[PDB]
């Protein structure tokens, strides 16, 4: 169909086109023009890793396609991924010359694993975008950071910024027997879970560290937490360690 | 039409970055500009109107309509989509002839009928002899 | 001027494909719609008032001016053909002051005209004392 | 404003070249044409009206903006600098209602005029009974 | 020069431009303006692989270019070329990112083989384009099926599909001394001429392999069809074996 | 800012824009937009390889930018950079696809050497730009004969060619420790200097040729000029060798 446009009447916002405005519409300069990316996290999707992924999945015999926009959204969450097969060749393609990763993002999940990828390109299941810098893609970029997003075409009428590097490791990725790990160092790993929250990811990695949880071996340490620990979207808003190599955190 | 928010939750403050920035002296120039990192300004609006959690389900609503043309265009695209909306602007209006008075056609002869009906005075009230 | 058709033969009926297709459910999203080979409908044209084979001829006759064009602008080219052509209409009738009943302006003051010496009827037939 | 050379000199003429070439024979096939380097027609600009002088500066002076300009686009650019331009141009004079006699509107209606009060000795000459 | 523009007056097309309308014509939607691209199968060229490929040619110091058109024509001859150099190296370049082949041929001639290529890229002798998915292009691209064809702007006024492969066998490609042999199987050939048309070719290969005329040893077969066998425009309309490694199919 | 537009009005070249014209100006075609190069060899720069490199510099962080003009200006001078780290790694990207070196230039000065390159992309210090065939760049291009100057926007109202290639050997490039030779043969050379002008260089190469004062063995050969030989704008315009592996030319 035509691609809609938004203007505003009667103090409020409406879909339209330029060929249903009345002569009382006034457009004197492209700059009226605007290009916008939303963010999904602001229609109130769940952002965890695991819930995020599973909006994700591989298909063959489409061409990527890529469209510019203007102006972004400050996103909590955004994803960076570096998923190879069992062979060890590489899932998704490099980004393109001049595509950079989302330039506004409080917490980058920087998942690398493996999975079978049964197709040349990812592409989002409910048709939604991956938004990099000013530029929005159908297909996931290897090692490049996005958001899950939209765009919206407007006729416009005549705070630091700190960013966190959250990794994860991840086994069958793509599939409905995809596992993550959350690491904290690289022989200490967390299980992860839907509920567990950036803010509990980063305090259970500073009470980890400060309380020597770390592994003090060559091998791989797995911690568990306990079901009874747990602590809306992200607008509105005592433990003891034993080894059972697996273990548990109450 | 209206656009009916039919999301699950609507944050209704949009905490935005753009790249719209009188420039400090030679910040300008590429070799001593800032980093890819910091072109962006910020900014913050809030739901006045209803306007963003509007222009939330306005981008939800548009995808259909992008990926069906994203479909269609080859990634050689040689065009804008807003430019393009600016160009079907004027075809719309001034792509045909503008008939005066009609529906169709964006002229005001305002000031046009009371500079007439106005200056009808100089003939009709300027008849002696 | 007119098309003169001067090929060996004219295939009078275009059997065309494109691009120009209401989705059905999900099949706008590319994830779950068609693939490259399953974007495009079909259409057969026949030669009514002999456009098919003036069409061929035209593609023909095209191709010097397209070639000139395509040496002179660089693969790097920023710019549509069809929307400069869009522009340069707009441009030819508006790029500069219209002249009402001039033949370079595309106004018609006809119901206009029809708005003033009909209603001249309101001052020459009101002049009673 | 005005532009004002301040560079430390001026070469008056421009020698320039460029692309902006009735062909000769089969010379517009690209199989049979020039190679990249025989595409170039010359010219000699002097400086009448301080033109290539002022042009000079001119460029000098484009530099800040334009770099401005590169550093807010991505290189996946999709619009082109004087096609936006020419669509500004029209959106400045025919973005709105033409207010006739306006500052904004570029409507002339002087044949207009002298066609009304031309054709006004039509009804006011003809009264007699 | 100007781009020329078809537009319809008087009930027949006429080539002009957007700076010799009048006033009565009217364009109000960039909709009207529409770029096709028509095939030199309906002017009548000959389509046979020696009669084509007799159109084409390597130059240097040209660089390629490309323009978009928006519909085409279904072809009934198309071409895809794998050409390389005696010394095994490519002589075409391979297809720029986004360039798919043109999307409705009936017969597709796939022509492999070798010649000298004495030129960076293959142009139309006839200034044609080659028109691929949506785009034309000056040049040829390795293993890409293209039509030759023109293209055409206008102005306009306010059926199963099936393709079948016919491949080649070439030496002596680009030069005036090219031969060519139509590919039953991998050592089954038949020595081509300009008159064997794609259904010919269809039923002489459905005869050999139903005759058992096919190669059953480990060497190379070639049949010559002798001149006595025989039989417009493709939109308008008891057999021996013995070998003479040559042999005749009287 | 808004990119200007220049504008003829009283006879005289004015800074404008679009928006800020009165309906007596008349836009009536495309035609009448162009865009002009000019080059700094026009605003009196020194041209010299010395004084010219001094310009560029190498900075990390900024992707590089490219924007298309229609109409250039002849050069005397261009320049031609193949730079190497000390590993032996290339300083500069190759030339994109489609990126022709500056098509008139009098003297093509080819610098080739090593230094640090201490930046992933090399821009012009004073925010020029560098001009190739119809593009012009923020960056330098590996190999890519190159005019420094900048583009100017236009509303329009309603001689044989010669190129000549000077090629120079350099050290410590980018540094302001940077050296220069001016090279006659691959092992005869003259140590450079700002003052040196094109045509000085092609006459003391053809003396150097006439006289026999070229290496005649197989190690290297560096002439010194001597600060007693000498000799405005590009526009407006008894030798004794002896060898002292340095030497003089007096
Ligand atoms: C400091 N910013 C503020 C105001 C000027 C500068 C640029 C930015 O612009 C906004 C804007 C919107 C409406 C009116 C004025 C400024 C803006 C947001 C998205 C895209 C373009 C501009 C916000
Ligand atoms: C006057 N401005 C004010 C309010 C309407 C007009 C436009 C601007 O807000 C824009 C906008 C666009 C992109 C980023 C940030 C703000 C806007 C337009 C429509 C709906 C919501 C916001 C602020
Ligand atoms: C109303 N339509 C009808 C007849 C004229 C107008 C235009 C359309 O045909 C177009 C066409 C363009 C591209 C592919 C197929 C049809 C057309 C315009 C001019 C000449 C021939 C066909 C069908
Ligand atoms: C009528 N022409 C004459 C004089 C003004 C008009 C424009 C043209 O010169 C152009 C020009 C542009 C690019 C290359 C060479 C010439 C021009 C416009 C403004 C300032 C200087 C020259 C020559
Ligand atoms: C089913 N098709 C048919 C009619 C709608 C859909 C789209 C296609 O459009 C034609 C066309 C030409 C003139 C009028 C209406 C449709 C068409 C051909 C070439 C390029 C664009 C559109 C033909
Ligand atoms: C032979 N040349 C001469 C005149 C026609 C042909 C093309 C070239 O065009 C000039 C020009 C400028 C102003 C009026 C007429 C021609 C020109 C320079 C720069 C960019 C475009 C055109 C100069
Ligand atoms: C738009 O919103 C609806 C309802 O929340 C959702 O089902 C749909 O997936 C959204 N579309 C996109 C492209 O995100
Ligand atoms: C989910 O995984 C199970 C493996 O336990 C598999 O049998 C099933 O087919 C999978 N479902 C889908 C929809 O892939
Ligand atoms: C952790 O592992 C990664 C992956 O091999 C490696 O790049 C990194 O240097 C390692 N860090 C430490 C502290 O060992
Ligand atoms: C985990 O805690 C350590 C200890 O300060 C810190 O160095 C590290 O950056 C933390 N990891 C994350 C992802 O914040
Ligand atoms: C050594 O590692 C274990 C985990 O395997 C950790 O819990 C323990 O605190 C470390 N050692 C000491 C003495 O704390
Ligand atoms: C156009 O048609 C003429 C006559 O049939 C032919 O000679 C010429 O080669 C054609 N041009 C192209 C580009 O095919
Ligand atoms: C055609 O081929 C012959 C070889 O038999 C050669 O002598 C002749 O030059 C060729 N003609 C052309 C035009 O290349
Ligand atoms: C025929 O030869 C081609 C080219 O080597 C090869 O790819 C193909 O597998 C072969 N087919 C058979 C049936 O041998
Ligand atoms: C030739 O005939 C065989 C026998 O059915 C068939 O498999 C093959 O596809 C045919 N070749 C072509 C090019 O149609
Ligand atoms: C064996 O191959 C020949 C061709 O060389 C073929 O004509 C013949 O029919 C085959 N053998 C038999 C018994 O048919
Ligand atoms: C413009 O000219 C001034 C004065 O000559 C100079 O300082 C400046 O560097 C120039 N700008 C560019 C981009 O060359
Ligand atoms: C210039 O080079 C000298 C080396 O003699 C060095 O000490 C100095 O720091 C350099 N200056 C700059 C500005 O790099
Ligand atoms: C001079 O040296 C260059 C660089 O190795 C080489 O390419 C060229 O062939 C040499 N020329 C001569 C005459 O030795
Ligand atoms: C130097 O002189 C020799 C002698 O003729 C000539 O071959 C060579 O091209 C000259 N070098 C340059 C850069 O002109
Ligand atoms: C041999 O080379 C020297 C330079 O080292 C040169 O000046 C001299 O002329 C050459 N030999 C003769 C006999 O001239």
């Amino acid at each position: 169909r035509s691609i809609p446009l938004g203007v505003i009447h009667n103090s409020a916002l409406q879909v339209s086109d330029v060929d249903k405005l009345v002569c009382r519409d006034k457009l004197s300069s492209t700059n009226q023009l605007r290009s916008v990316g939303l963010n999904l996290e602001g229609n109130g999707v769940a952002t965890d890793v695991p819930s995020a992924t599973k909006r994700w999945g591989f298909r063959s015999g489409v061409p990527p396609k890529v469209v510019n926009y203007e102006a972004g959204e400050w996103a909590e969450n955004c994803y960076n991924l570096e998923i190879k097969k069992p062979d060890g060749s590489e899932c998704l393609p490099a980004a393109p010359d001049g595509i950079r990763g989302f330039p506004r993002c409080r917490y980058v999940h920087k998942v690398s694993g493996t999975g079978p990828c049964a197709g040349d390109f990812a592409f989002h299941k409910e048709g939604a975008f991956f938004l990099y810098d000013r530029l929005a893609s159908t297909v996931i970029y290897r090692g490049t950071t996005f958001a899950e997003g939209v765009v919206a075409f407007l006729i416009l009428p005549q705070s630091g910024y700190y960013s966190t590097t959250i990794r994860y490791q991840a086994t069958g990725f793509g599939t409905n027997e995809t596992e993550y790990l959350f690491e904290v160092d690289n022989l200490t790993y967390v299980q992860l879970e839907s509920r567990f929250t950036p803010q509990f990811l980063l305090q259970l990695n500073e009470t980890i560290y400060t309380s020597g949880k770390r592994s003090n071996t060559t091998g791989k340490l797995i911690w568990k937490v306990n079901p009874e620990i747990d602590t809306w979207a992200f607008w509105e808003t005592e433990l003891s360690f034993t080894v059972v190599x697996x273990x548990x955190x109450x | 039409e209206a656009i009916v928010n039919a999301q699950p939750k609507c944050n209704p403050n949009l905490h935005y970055w753009t790249t719209q920035d009188a420039a400090i002296g030679l910040a300008w120039i590429p070799y001593f500009g800032p980093a890819a990192e910091g072109i962006y300004i910020e900014g913050l609006m809030h739901n006045q109107d209803g306007l963003i959690c509007g222009l939330r389900q306005l981008a939800n609503e548009t995808t259909q309509a992008l990926q069906l043309f994203l479909r269609a265009t080859t990634e050689l695209r040689t065009f804008s989509i807003l430019n393009r909306k600016a160009i079907d602007f004027l075809l719309q209006r001034w792509g045909g002839t503008c008939h005066i008075l009609g529906p169709d056609c964006c002229i005001e002869p305002a000031d046009w009928t009371k500079n007439i009906t106005d200056k009808i005075d100089q003939i009709i009230h300027d008849f002696v002899d």
